[PDB]
C-alpha cells in the first residue's frame, strides 16, 4: 500500500493527497 | 514537487502537511 | 502515563505512535 | 473530536487509542 | 492541497517536503 | 518574507516552492 | 499499545509522549 | 540497553516508562 | 550559534542534538 | 530548570549542554 | 558538542537548530 | 557535500554551522 510504496520505493504529493478525507 | 522517500513516522508528517484540515488516514500493511 | 496537549503535527506523530500497524485516522473537522 | 479532546483540552495516550483502526 | 500556519521547524520541515533534492533557502530575516 | 507568508499568514505547497532552489 | 521500532530522535520523542510532565532520562549505552 | 534495543528490536511503551522520573 | 525558545518536543530534540551519546535529562519539574 | 531557561526564556546551545549527562 | 549522523529531515532540524535566526540553505547533491 | 555526508559518515555542529546565512 501507500505506507509501504513510499518507503521501499517512492511516492509523490499527489499519491499522498489520496490519502486524505 | 518532488518525489519522497518517507518511512515511518515522516510519512505521517507528510500526510499531515499534504492533507491540513481534512485530515487523512493512516492505514499500512498488516 | 501522562496527558498533555497535543496538537497538529504533533498529534499526528502520538496516534502514529499509540496506533502504529493498527493504522488510524486524523479527522480533525470531527 | 480529536482536536476538541486532546489539542483544546488534554488527553492520554489511552484516549488517543480511541483513533487508532 | 492545503493552507496552513507552518512555523519554526515545522516550516523548514515543510520545505524540505516540498523542495527536496532541488535544496531550499531559510532566510528569516528575509 | 517566508515567515510572514507562512508562519504569521497562511500559505500553500505551492507557495513553499517558493523558496526552493 | 503496540511495540515500537526506535531509532534516533524518534526514541527522544516517545519517551517524551510517553513520560510528560514527569520527564525522563535518555542514556544509551558508550 | 533501551536505546539499542528499541532500534535494533522492538519495543513497548510500558517499556519506555521505566525511563521516566 | 543562536539563542531561541525551545519548548516540549523540540526541546528534548535539541537536547538529542547537542547531548548524543552523553545522554540526558529532561526534568522539567526541575 | 530548563523550560524557564530553554522555553521560557531564550537558551543558547551551550546552555542546553547543562543538562548532558 | 558531539559528532551528528543525520539523514534527510533530520539534516534540515539540525540546520535550523544551529543557525537560529540566521537560517540557512539546505543544498543537497543532485 | 554536507548532506550527504552528514548521513554516510558523521558531521559536526561546527560544519552545520558554515551554512547558516
Ligand atoms: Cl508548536
Ligand atoms: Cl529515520
Ligand atoms: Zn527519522
Ligand atoms: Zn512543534
Amino acid at each position: 500500500g501507500i505506507v509501504e510504496q513510499c518507503c521501499t520505493s517512492i511516492c509523490s504529493l499527489y499519491q499522498l493527497e489520496n490519502y486524505c478525507n | 514537487f518532488v518525489n519522497q522517500h518517507l518511512c515511518g513516522s515522516h510519512l505521517v508528517e507528510a500526510l499531515y502537511l499534504v492533507c491540513g484540515e481534512r485530515g487523512f488516514f493512516y492505514t499500512p500493511k498488516t
